[PDB]
């Protein structure tokens, strides 16, 4: 009666290392396999699936392999040792506005030239949240000067967000669901199965989500748990919102050589006037978008329930603005323009720039963004947000963020890793 | 037809009749050594299941009529239920705990049926 | 008398005398994960073919006789020219363009014998 | 009973009932090459005696009567003997010497009888 | 009536790459496999099998795993090049016994800080034996200055000798010999075969060894060749000589930053007085353990002859001292005490103590072990000895070591891998 079957469409859920494919990348370059110009997907009849968003382990290892691939990209770049010095700075006043009155600050510096008996005096410009004030009331160091190494990105390598699918080894398979307003739990009709999941672009951000996927019918609200104050709720739009961002700066840049075969990329003197770098959210759009959140949140906070939004409490630079690095130069953006409202032309954020940079929120290595000549300009798509609930009639949302892992799993939600078990037996009529 | 996997919403009866489709699916140091443990180990699992067919005398086989009898307290259900409402991640759970009991059967019958066929040649 | 690949001239029924020959020759981190590389695949193209095998009915066999009929359209020569003047080089070419419907016939016979044997029991 | 090696001081003929415990057990980058070189070689050695095994005609069993003469010369003792005074470990230090040649008279007659098997069909 | 069998109970000797499993550290980190809880042993009945612990590869690979691991875990940290400057010391006078006379130096220099421009004055206490007079009778250098460089272990990693265990790849098996009374080769009865090995305690030391495993019933002696005076005896007890070390100096650490995120670890000023580090034995255990070892060497020497103990020969401070790392400080102990007798409370041992260590026996990368704060207090156990004779009525017994390979031999004596051969052929009655 027992009868041996190999082959068999069983499976359970799994934990295995995925693999990166793709169609002067910090991230996927040519260590990474060339995609499938026809991929596949198979719809599977009948299957409900248990996901779990929250416990999804392709989110650690996107976080993981993303970190691992930054490093890797500046290891070999220049040291910039030599410019932990003390800097004599002053103020820089020509054709400032008063938004900027105070930003930059203009150094002078002994640095060290090819030979190693010969010094150099340089100048170059430094933002005020660059450095640090010492003591010669004109002293200043850099502020990771006191903490760590700081190194140089190698200008040749961009920080363009070029997508990455991530794919399964064989005996391994990857679901999908497919199922329109999955809230990130629970079981899930309509089902399928993929070689790999679709681009996702290692788009780093705090706050507001960019440039990711929207929501097929309505904005949905998900979290770990929607009654504890400690979890995020992210928000996904089903609609975007575009946001212009610039720096209105025609900067020049200048090379030092500090070194035999070595140099640092110096911020020199500005063209045209000096302005304060900012972004536009078109108002009437953000209120569309605001309305439809609100809706969405009074399914589990109360239709009679006053929601209010507010700006970000106190923290870092890089918890309290809207972060993000476009046209290769770090912007932290002031939101509280848009997260000002009791329920629910353009509304303008102003934004601050920084020259070094820590990542994630490690410290102990630190880089350097080399300054982009001429003027930036930036188009994006807002696609969702972080927030972060205050908490007997009322519930504020604030602005949250930090945690790298919560931008991928706004993307991975969808995806469950499963392994594969071709054996199996059944009682049959039939005997060898 | 179906594809890969695309029967597993199927009644088991239907299902098995794919199962050359799932069968062949199952086939900067730091990636390459990432990429080398994977691979190893889908060749690893491979073999571990041809080398249990092969000591249940299946070898070659996708479908395997064994001479162990059937405990009706593994599953006490007519053919009717399993193969026509049951798919087989249904079975799977439902007769999980009586896996390796049942390995164990037909490891043995195959051991004495190696050997009685020896003794008549 | 001849080694590897001693054959690659001979007509085709003069070869397939050596089959074992041939089966039995397809068996500073950064020269290490270049040759694991290349151990690697060289068992997983040993798997493929012998997977392949199997699931036509022929695992464990050099040669092996099926039961899917020749489509004269796949090559319209008589067995004289084939086993005594082609060489297997010359024949692959030949009929390169019919190899995936031979094997997908391949696959479906054994599909529907395998079925059969299991209803006779 | 006896796990893993548990029968090697056992006689041939009460060993050899063993075979599947001992089969079952044949299954910072540095560290990483380091294991992967021992993890492909397992599975290199693991296959190349299964494949030896094939082209005996032996596949996917443990226990494998063939057709070839045992020549006296080789070792000239009573089945008495052999399988119930000696070891396993004894037996191949007796005809360690005559290995090669035992398995090429295998090879040889397989080759011949899966000729003579197709000329029949 | 040829039949083949496949899954024979027959193996060869051989030599393969074993793998590291364990239940911070130097040593078995993360790059370990977890062991198994219930790990098995399966005695072979009838089996003899021989063994020979002098031909043993399982040292040698013991040896090259942990060399290799001790460097991964020194390459990333501090390098020490800004210390070797000129030094100016004076002797450390403060409530000094005789014991310490001249043992410490206070040393003042120029050291760079986290700016290029800026150099500060420090001082911090070296031992004698870390420096070199030089020319101007205060100037000092540190000894390794025209050697090698000197890099500062993270005083985060622990030097604890963790316990590894070894473990076979599938197709191999290891072989254990638990006949009592085994001297290392030739054949033995009752072997088993295990999984692994038990832990062994990595533990590093000259002439005693400390923390190993004891003989089950009697002292026993080893030898490669016993007539043979070029080679080493090695003593395994059958009880364990306890024995007390310390460093009662109630010392300071402070952190001295010597650039942008790099700090030396300096000793400060010691608290209390300034006393000799050192080893208690009891005597009266030592003189019946003693007692044990020559009643065995009578068995190779002679029941008449005289078997006197003596000290060591001349050679480095590595070689004539008893080598130790305890509480993370790296002791060399004056064992005369010991080995002072013909034939055969507590005897104390005087030590002196290093900051600056070249393992094993490499010249080139030395490393700098940071002090450690407070009062160091170490118990362990003498569980052998490393014993050379000096060689016609008498013979002289000396203890030896320096080469590490001796004090792994020690521990895996017992071990043997051996490869898995599972065809084989035999006449049986049957044709196909
Ligand atoms: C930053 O300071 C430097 C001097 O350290 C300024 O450069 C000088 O500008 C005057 C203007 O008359 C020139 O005559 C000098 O020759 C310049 N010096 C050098 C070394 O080129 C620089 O313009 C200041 N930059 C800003 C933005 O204020
Ligand atoms: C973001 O912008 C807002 C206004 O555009 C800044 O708000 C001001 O903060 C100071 C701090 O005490 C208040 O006294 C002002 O009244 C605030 N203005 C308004 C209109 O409320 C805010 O500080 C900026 N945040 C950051 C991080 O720069
Ligand atoms: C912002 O979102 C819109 C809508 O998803 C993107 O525009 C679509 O881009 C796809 C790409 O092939 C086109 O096929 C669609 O027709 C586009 N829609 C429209 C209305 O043009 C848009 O590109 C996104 N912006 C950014 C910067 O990514
Ligand atoms: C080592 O030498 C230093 C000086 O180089 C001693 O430190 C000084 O001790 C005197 C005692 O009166 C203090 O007044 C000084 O301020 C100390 N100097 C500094 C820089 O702190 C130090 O005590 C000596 N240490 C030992 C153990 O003798
Ligand atoms: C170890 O300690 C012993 C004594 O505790 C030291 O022995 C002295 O060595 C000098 C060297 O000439 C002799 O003159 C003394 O007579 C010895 N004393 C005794 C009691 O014998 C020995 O030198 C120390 N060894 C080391 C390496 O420091
Ligand atoms: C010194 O050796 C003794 C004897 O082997 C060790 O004490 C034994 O430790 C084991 C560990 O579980 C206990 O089960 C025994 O009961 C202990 N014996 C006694 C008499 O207590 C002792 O721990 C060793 N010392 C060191 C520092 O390792
Ligand atoms: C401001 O811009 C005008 C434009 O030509 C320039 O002439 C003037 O000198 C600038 N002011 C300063 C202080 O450089
Ligand atoms: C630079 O501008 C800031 C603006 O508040 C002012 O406080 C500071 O004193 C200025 N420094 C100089 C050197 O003028
Ligand atoms: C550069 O070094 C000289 C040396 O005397 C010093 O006077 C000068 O102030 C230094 N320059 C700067 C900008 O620190
Ligand atoms: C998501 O849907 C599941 C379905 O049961 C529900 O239990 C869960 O609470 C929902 N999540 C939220 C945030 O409400
Ligand atoms: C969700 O958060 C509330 C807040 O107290 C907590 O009581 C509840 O147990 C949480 N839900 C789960 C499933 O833990
Ligand atoms: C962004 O730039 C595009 C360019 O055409 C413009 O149409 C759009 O309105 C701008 N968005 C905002 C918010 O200004
Ligand atoms: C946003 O929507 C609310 C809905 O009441 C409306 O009152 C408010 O004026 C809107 N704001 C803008 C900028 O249109
Ligand atoms: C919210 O709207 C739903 C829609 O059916 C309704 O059932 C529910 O009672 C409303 N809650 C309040 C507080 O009015
Ligand atoms: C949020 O708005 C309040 C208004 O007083 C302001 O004080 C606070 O600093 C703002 N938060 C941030 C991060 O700017
Ligand atoms: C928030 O809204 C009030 C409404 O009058 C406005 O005055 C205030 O400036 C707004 N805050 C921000 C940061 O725009
Ligand atoms: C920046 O200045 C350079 C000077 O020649 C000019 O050519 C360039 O067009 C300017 N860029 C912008 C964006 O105005
Ligand atoms: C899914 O269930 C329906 C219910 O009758 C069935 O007809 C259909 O064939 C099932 N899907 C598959 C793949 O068989
Ligand atoms: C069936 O299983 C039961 C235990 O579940 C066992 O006692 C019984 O003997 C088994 N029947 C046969 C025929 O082995
Ligand atoms: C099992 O399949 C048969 C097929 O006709 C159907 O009639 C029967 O109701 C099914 N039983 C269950 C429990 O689904
Ligand atoms: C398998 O074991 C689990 C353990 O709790 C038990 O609940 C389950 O019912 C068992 N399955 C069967 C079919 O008895
Ligand atoms: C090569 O061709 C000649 C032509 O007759 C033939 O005799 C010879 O045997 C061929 N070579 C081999 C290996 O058969
Ligand atoms: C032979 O191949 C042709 C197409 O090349 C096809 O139409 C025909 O049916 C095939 N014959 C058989 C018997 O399948
Ligand atoms: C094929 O082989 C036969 C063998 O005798 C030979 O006579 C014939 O000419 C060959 N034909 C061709 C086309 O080579
Ligand atoms: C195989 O396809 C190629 C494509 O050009 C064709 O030229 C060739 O003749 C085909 N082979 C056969 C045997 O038809
Ligand atoms: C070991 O030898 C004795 C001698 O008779 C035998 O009885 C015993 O069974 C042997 N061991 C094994 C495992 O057979
Ligand atoms: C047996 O072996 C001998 C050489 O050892 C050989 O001469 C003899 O022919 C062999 N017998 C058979 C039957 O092959
Ligand atoms: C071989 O085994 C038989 C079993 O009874 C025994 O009597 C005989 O003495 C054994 N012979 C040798 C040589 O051990
Ligand atoms: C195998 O060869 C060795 C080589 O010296 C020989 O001593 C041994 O006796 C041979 N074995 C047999 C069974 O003849
Ligand atoms: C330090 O003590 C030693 C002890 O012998 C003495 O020789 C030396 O001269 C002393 N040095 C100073 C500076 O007092
Ligand atoms: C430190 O440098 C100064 C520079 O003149 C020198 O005088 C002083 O002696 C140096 N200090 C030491 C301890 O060498
Ligand atoms: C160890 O025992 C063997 C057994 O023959 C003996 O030959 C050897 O000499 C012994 N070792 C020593 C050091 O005596
Ligand atoms: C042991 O050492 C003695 C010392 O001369 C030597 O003669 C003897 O040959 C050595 N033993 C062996 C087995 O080499
Ligand atoms: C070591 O310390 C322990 C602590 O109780 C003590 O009992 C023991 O006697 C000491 N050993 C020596 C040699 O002093
Ligand atoms: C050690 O044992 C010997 C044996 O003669 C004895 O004479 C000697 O006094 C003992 N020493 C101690 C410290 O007990
Ligand atoms: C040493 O003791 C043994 C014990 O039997 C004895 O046979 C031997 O002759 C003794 N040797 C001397 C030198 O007395
Ligand atoms: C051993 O003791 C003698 C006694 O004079 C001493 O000279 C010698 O240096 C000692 N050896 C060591 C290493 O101290
Ligand atoms: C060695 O023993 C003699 C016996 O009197 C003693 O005087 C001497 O100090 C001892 N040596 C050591 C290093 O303790
Ligand atoms: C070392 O000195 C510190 C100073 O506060 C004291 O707290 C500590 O207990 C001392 N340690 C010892 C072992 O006496």
């Amino acid at each position: 009666w027992v009868t041996v079957y190999y082959g068999v469409p069983v499976w359970k859920d799994a934990e295995t290392t995925l693999f990166c494919a793709s169609d002067h990348n910090v991230w996927a370059t040519h260590a990474c396999v060339p995609t499938d110009p026809n991929p596949q997907e198979i719809h599977l009849e009948n299957v409900t699936e248990e996901f779990n968003m929250w416990k999804n382990n392709m989110v650690e290892q996107m976080h993981t392999d993303i970190i691992s691939l930054w490093d890797q990209s500046l290891k070999p770049c220049v040291k910039l040792t030599p410019l932990c010095v003390t800097l004599q700075c002053t103020n820089v006043t020509n054709n400032i506005t008063d938004d900027m009155r105070g930003e930059l600050k203009n150094c002078s510096f002994n640095m060290t030239t090819e030979l190693r008996d010969k010094k150099q005096k340089v100048y170059s410009l430094f933002y005020r949240l660059d450095v640090v004030q010492i003591n010669s009331n004109k002293e200043y160091r850099l502020i990771n000067c006191n903490t760590s190494a700081i190194t140089q990105a190698c200008p040749k390598v961009s920080f363009e967000p070029i997508p990455i699918h991530y794919c399964a080894p064989a005996g391994f398979a990857i679901l999908k669901c497919k199922d329109k307003k999955f809230n990130g739990t629970g079981p899930c009709p309509s089902v399928s199965t993929v070689q790999c999941t679709h681009g996702i672009k290692p788009v780093v951000s705090t706050q507001l989500l960019l440039n990711g996927s929207l929501a097929e019918e309505e904005v949905m609200i998900r979290s770990e748990n929607i009654t504890n104050n400690a979890k995020n709720i992210l928000v996904q739009f089903n609609t975007p919102v575009q946001i212009n961002c610039t720096r209105p700066n025609n900067n020049t840049r200048k090379s030092i050589r500090i070194g035999p075969g070595q140099a640092f990329y110096a911020t020199g003197d500005i063209i045209g006037d000096i302005r304060q770098a900012h972004c536009n959210v078109s108002k009437a759009t953000w209120n569309e978008t605001l309305g439809k959140v609100v809706k969405q949140l009074r399914k589990h906070f109360g239709n009679n329930t006053i929601i209010r939004f507010a700006n970000s409490s106190g923290g870092d630079l890089e918890v309290t603005t809207h972060s993000f690095n476009c046209g290769g130069e770090f912007f932290y953006c002031n939101t509280s323009g848009l997260f000002n409202s009791t329920w629910i032309d353009s509304i303008t954020l102003p934004c601050r720039i920084k020259q070094i940079i820590n990542m994630w929120q490690r410290i102990g290595q630190a880089m350097y963004a080399p300054p982009i000549q001429g003027v930036i300009r930036c188009v994006s798509n807002i696609t969702g947000l972080i927030l972060t609930r205050d908490g007997s009639t009322t519930e504020t949302f604030r602005p949250g963020g930090g945690d790298m892992r919560d931008n991928w799993r706004s993307e991975l939600y969808k995806y469950k890793v499963v392994k594969i078990e071709p054996l199996g037996v059944a009682p049959t009529r039939c005997k060898r | 037809f179906l594809g890969f996997l695309g029967a597993a919403g199927s009644t088991m009866g239907a299902a098995s009749m794919t199962l050359t489709v799932q069968a062949r699916n199952l086939l900067l140091t730091v990636w390459g050594i990432k990429q080398l443990q994977a691979r190893v180990l889908a060749v690893e699992r491979y073999l571990r299941d041809q080398q249990l067919l092969g000591i249940w005398g299946c070898s070659g086989k996708l479908i395997c009529c064994t001479n162990v009898p059937w405990n009706s307290s593994w599953s006490n259900r007519n053919l009717s239920e399993i193969w026509d409402n049951m798919t087989w991640l249904q079975w799977d759970k439902e007769i999980s705990n009586y896996t390796q009991i049942i390995y164990g059967l037909l490891e043995e019958s195959q051991n004495q049926q190696e050997k009685n066929e020896q003794d008549l040649l």
